[PDB]
RNA sequence: CCCGUCGCCGCGCUCUCCCCCCUC
RNA sequence: CCCCGCGGACGCUACGCCGCGACGAGUAGGAGGGCCGCUGCGGUGAGCCUUGAAGCCUAGGGCGCGGGCCCGGGUGGAGC
């Protein structure tokens, strides 16, 4: 087995590369590399012991089943395509950079101004309005729910932990384990826990990001309030 | 809870109004069944803008989903617990009821049957 | 012998692979040659009037033998001749396209359903977006669109055409084949204008959209398909 | 709307026996499956002629 | 803290003068009175929120009297800013000159 | 022969159920109690079919034997199996597949056991 | 098969066969064709009719 | 034999060996 | 020369099932289909029914393009 190469044929637009046919033959050396010419156990044998008992036994693994609906459903038809959301390509629109201030649409936390981290692997944003200047924790966003403002701080050589992933924010439930029919109400724990882990998260994040704010004018301030429509003013006549 | 279908697909019904007959909202006498009209000057017939509509082949139900029921299953009407039997095969697919003549007693025995073939039957407590 | 006749179904599928793959590689070097073939004439009618002007005559292009005919009119109140002259041209249905060989027996007809049609003289790309969006093949007495070039070389290999490209070329130059070609493509369904039209109970030339409009038949098709 | 007739649209010919003889639907069945399955022209006249009605299976005499 | 919405007005249904087709809204943004200006609010969400009798249910609340028919603008109607939009149920006539609300939500700015 | 006796009970039967857009079939060796040819339990040289036992537990796989086909009497053989429900369906895919007897009622037959047993089992609360 | 004309045992009256057998009258292969039958009966039923007025 | 990630079409790498630039 | 697996969905009322393409106005009139409907007769449903038939009523649940039909509740009292 030999060592993985590059591509060797540079992608110019999606779907065609740079050289030809007989160019890549040439560049693949396929002159001289030409080739002429030259499982899985189902059964285990096993010692089943016991005097005049036979030697063994010979055990298939995977067995029949012991049970057959009266009818089943046909297998579908191939797709040549549809990948699982974890394989999708996740998009940022190009006004999203890295320190942007942003506009949060929806949620509890609708109309706050936050500044934008990263990108998550999911395509979900994360976002911190320094917890300090507006409650809004390290906490994921949608792209499609926020309005990317022109305003921009450089968050740059800053470090956001790398223990930050989808996994990290993903939501934990208790319910409803050990216990079937309810009578007795099983709504304790609703009081959702801030994690001391996230506590320190959210203080090395802002530590040194809340710096950074400070150091041109009354960025805080502007953070610390709340986006609204005013009665003379129309979203698409502003410049965010 | 209940006994689910193999599949239970979209159901999408062209039409979800009854086809009431021309002038049958005027009279007693002319009752809502459909029935053509055939008069040389009638405007339902000649199709005038916002008259009663004709029923025509157009609004035939999709034949995946035709005669199913709202639960995804087709009903075969039964009479005694022989006839119960012929929808073993077909649990998935074919749901029970029994007819309205069958007494109380019989009907029990064709309920507590039909649970044991796993046949749904769409009016299990239907004396009692 | 269950070696043998694994064998024997290795080698018939391996002869297949080599026949897809010749005839693959045919198919590319004829749309090459094409390719060389249109631009000699595109640039042959350019250096012949060019040519002209430098002796300050004139140079008159032959006389285009292509057209592109769309029905315009509907299919209420038509006379009896207009009828039958538009079913020999295909054009059953309004905003049907179809492509017509021209000569002296095809135009008289043309200017017949003069009212009711408006045609022209499609260039290179009018015949390539027709095809390509809109070619369904009349096979089997079945419209069937023409998705892959089995089904045109199925039925029209016997004249040497076994491809799009092959297709486009016989109608755009008008070959030998192009009654067999042209009868091969159902008739082209277009949508109606974008954008609208002038007003079609009218001719051309005096506001309308009826009649020949010579090269206005391209701008026509791109908003029509 | 498309300008067509509508009046040929349905060809009139026997696509089966009008008969409820069984063994007549039993041979029909043998040679619908011959007529098909195989390229001889034989087997689709005799399974045509199979269909028709008996004015139009005259009676062959030994002569 | 904030309206967060566009002030919308449902006109009517997408018509002829003698027919009329329900399933799609024409509306009247306020302050958007040319074609040209209507792209902002392409896809929008959109909302009409109305109060009934009998309570229901409200995400994230206590029951209200408060109902809303959700959409979407699809299209710009006409040069003078009015947008077409399509809601998961027919508007009901009797809000016509009324309120509805046009939400920035899917923003592509 | 089954394909003439076919011609003669498709459509008239005292078996025939003809009920809402349905057809049904309630001889006694019909598997899914359809009305076909392939699945009717009379007109075959050979037929199989598989019953509850008389009491509540098992089935009985009944076939039709070769000899005696105008003699009904003795032309079945009913075998009673009374095991697990893997081992019964593998005594019933032995008997159709490996004597080669029937093999297009092979799932048909399974499926059938599969219900039987499956109504067998006493209900849960 | 059609020209295959079996013995049949001529069963007691105790109901088990006596040793005597009938080869099978041909008449049991005659053709079996119910639309005939059919036609028969439709027509014979009605000789039997009493007239109403 | 755990659910055909399959056909046509367009490509990439390996069964050749060297280097170059980041990264462990 | 299948065998560490002895195994491998559905189907084909052939009057059935499946695929592809085009098409769909209609008086007078013609034809086809009707698991539309009424009454009675021959068969058949080891059919239903005083533990409630027919009929009738019903802001009850549904099915069918439709003719119509099934089921729940009430009334009724001997058949269907
Ligand atoms: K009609
Ligand atoms: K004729
Ligand atoms: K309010
Ligand atoms: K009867
Ligand atoms: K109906
Ligand atoms: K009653
Ligand atoms: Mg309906
Ligand atoms: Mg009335
Ligand atoms: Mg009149
Ligand atoms: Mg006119
Ligand atoms: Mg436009
Ligand atoms: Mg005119
Ligand atoms: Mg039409
Ligand atoms: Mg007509
Ligand atoms: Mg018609």
């Amino acid at each position: 087995k030999g060592k993985p190469h590059c591509s060797r044929n540079p992608v110019l637009v999606r779907g065609i590369g740079r050289y030809s046919r007989s160019a890549m033959y040439s560049r693949k050396a396929m002159y001289k590399r030409k080739y002429s010419a030259a499982k899985v156990l189902a059964t285990v044998t096993k010692p089943v012991g016991g005097d005049k008992n036979g030697g063994t036994r010979v055990v298939k693994l995977r067995k029949m089943p012991r049970y057959y609906p009266t009818e089943d459903v046909p297998r579908k038809l191939l797709s040549h395509g549809k990948k699982p959301f974890s394989q999708h390509v996740r998009k940022l629109r190009a006004s999203i950079t890295p320190g942007t201030i942003l506009i949060i649409l929806t949620g509890r936390h609708r109309g706050k101004r936050v500044v934008f981290l990263k990108q998550l692997a999911s395509g979900l944003l994360l976002v911190t309005g320094p917890l300090v200047l507006n409650r809004v924790p390290l906490r994921r966003t949608h792209q499609k729910f926020v309005i990317a403002t022109s305003t921009k701080i450089d968050i740059s050589n800053v470090k956001i932990p790398k223990h930050l992933t989808d996994a990290y924010f993903k939501k934990k439930k208790l319910r409803k384990p050990r216990h079937q029919e309810g009578e007795i109400f099983d709504t304790e724990k609703e009081k959702y826990e801030i994690t001391e882990q996230r506590k320190i998260d959210q203080k090395a994040v802002d530590s040194q990001i809340l710096p950074k704010i400070k150091a041109i004018p009354q960025l805080q301030g502007y953070l610390r309030s709340v986006f609204a429509l005013t009665n003379g003013i129309y979203p698409h006549k502003l410049v965010f | 809870a209940a006994l689910r279908p193999l599949v239970k697909p979209k159901i999408v019904k062209k039409r979800t109004k009854k086809f009431i007959r021309h002038q049958s909202d005027r009279y007693v006498k002319i009752k809502r069944n459909w029935r053509k009209p055939r008069g040389i000057d009638n405007r339902v017939r000649r199709r005038f803008k916002g008259q009663i509509l004709m029923p025509n082949i157009g609004y035939g139900s999709n034949k995946k989903t035709k005669h199913m029921l709202p639960s995804g299953f087709r009903k075969f009407l039964v009479h005694n617990v022989k006839e119960l039997e012929v929808l073993l095969m077909c649990n998935k697919s074919y749901c029970a009821e029994i007819a309205h003549n069958v007494s109380s007693k019989n009907r029990k025995a064709i309920v507590e049957r039909a649970a044991q073939l796993a046949i749904r039957v769409t009016n299990p407590n239907a004396r009692l | 012998n269950f070696a043998e006749l694994k064998i024997k179904r290795l080698r018939k599928k391996f002869a297949q692979k080599m026949l897809r793959k010749a005839r693959r590689k045919l198919i590319y070097e004829k749309a090459k040659h094409y390719h060389k073939e249109y631009r000699q004439m595109y640039r042959t009618e350019i250096r012949m009037a060019r040519m002209a002007r430098k002796a300050g005559n004139f140079y008159v292009p032959a006389e285009p033998k292509l057209a592109f005919v769309i029905r315009i009119r509907g299919i209420n109140g038509v006379s009896p001749k207009v009828r039958k002259v538009l079913q020999l041209l295909r054009l059953r249905q309004i905003f049907n396209g179809t492509f017509v060989k021209l000569n002296k027996a095809s135009i008289n007809m043309l200017r017949i359903v003069e009212p009711y049609i408006a045609w022209g003289y499609p260039n290179l790309k009018s015949v390539n977006e027709l095809i390509y969006k809109r070619g369904y093949g009349k096979i089997n007495k079945k419209r069937i669109a023409l998705t892959d070039n089995a089904l045109i070389a199925r039925s029209l290999g016997k004249y040497g055409i076994i491809c799009m490209e092959d297709l486009i070329h016989e109608i755009y130059t008008v070959g030998k084949r192009f009654k067999e070609a042209n009868n091969f493509l159902w008739p082209f369904k277009l949508s109606s204008p974008r954008g609208g039209m002038k007003k079609k109970t009218t001719h051309f030339v005096e506001g309308g959209d009826a009649g020949n409009r010579e090269d206005q038949i391209n701008r026509l098709i791109r908003r029509m398909n | 709307g498309v300008d067509i007739r509508h009046n040929k649209d349905r060809k009139v010919r026997r696509k089966e026996p009008k008969s409820q003889d069984i063994y007549l639907r039993l041979l029909v069945k043998l040679y619908r499956f011959l007529a098909r399955r195989t390229n001889s022209t034989f087997n689709q006249v005799v399974l045509k002629r199979l269909f028709m009605s008996r004015t139009n299976r005259p009676p062959l005499s030994l002569s | 803290s904030g309206r967060l919405w566009s002030k919308a007005i449902f006109a009517g249904y997408k018509r002829g003068l003698r027919n009329q087709r329900e399933h799609t809204a024409l509306l009247k943004i306020e302050g958007v009175y040319a074609r040209d200006e209507t792209e902002f609010y392409l896809g929008k969400r959109c909302a009409y929120v109305y109060k009934a009798k009998n309570n229901t249910v409200t995400p994230g609340g206590k029951p209200n009297k408060t109902r809303v028919i959700w959409g979407k603008v699809t299209r710009a109607h006409g040069n003078s800013g009015m947008v077409r939009a399509k809601f998961r149920s027919n508007l009901p006539a009797k809000a016509i000159g009324h309120r509805i609300r046009v939400m920035l939500y899917p923003s592509r700015i | 022969s089954a394909h003439l006796q076919w011609m003669v009970v498709r459509n008239c039967s005292s078996f025939l159920i003809k009920r809402n857009k349905q057809t049904y079939s309630t001889e006694p060796n019909n598997l899914k109690a359809r009305n076909s040819f392939r699945y009717n339990g009379l007109i075959h040289r050979k037929t199989v079919g598989v019953e509850p036992a008389a009491d509540g537990k098992g089935v009985v796989v009944v076939i039709k034997r070769r000899s005696g086909q105008r003699k009904p009497a003795t032309s079945y053989v009913r075998t009673t199996i009374n095991k697990n429900a893997r081992a019964t369906l593998s005594s019933i895919r032995h008997m159709i597949r490996k004597n080669k007897y029937r093999p297009d009622l092979r799932m048909a037959a399974i499926r059938r056991a599969s219900a039987i047993l499956r109504s067998q089992k006493p209900v849960m609360v | 098969m059609a020209c295959a004309r079996p013995l049949i045992s001529v069963y007691s009256e105790k109901g088990e066969s006596s040793g005597k057998n009938v080869t099978l009258p041909a008449v049991f292969k005659a053709p079996i064709r119910p639309d005939i039958v059919n036609f028969v009966h439709t027509n014979l039923r009605k000789n039997n009719r009493q007239p109403y007025a």
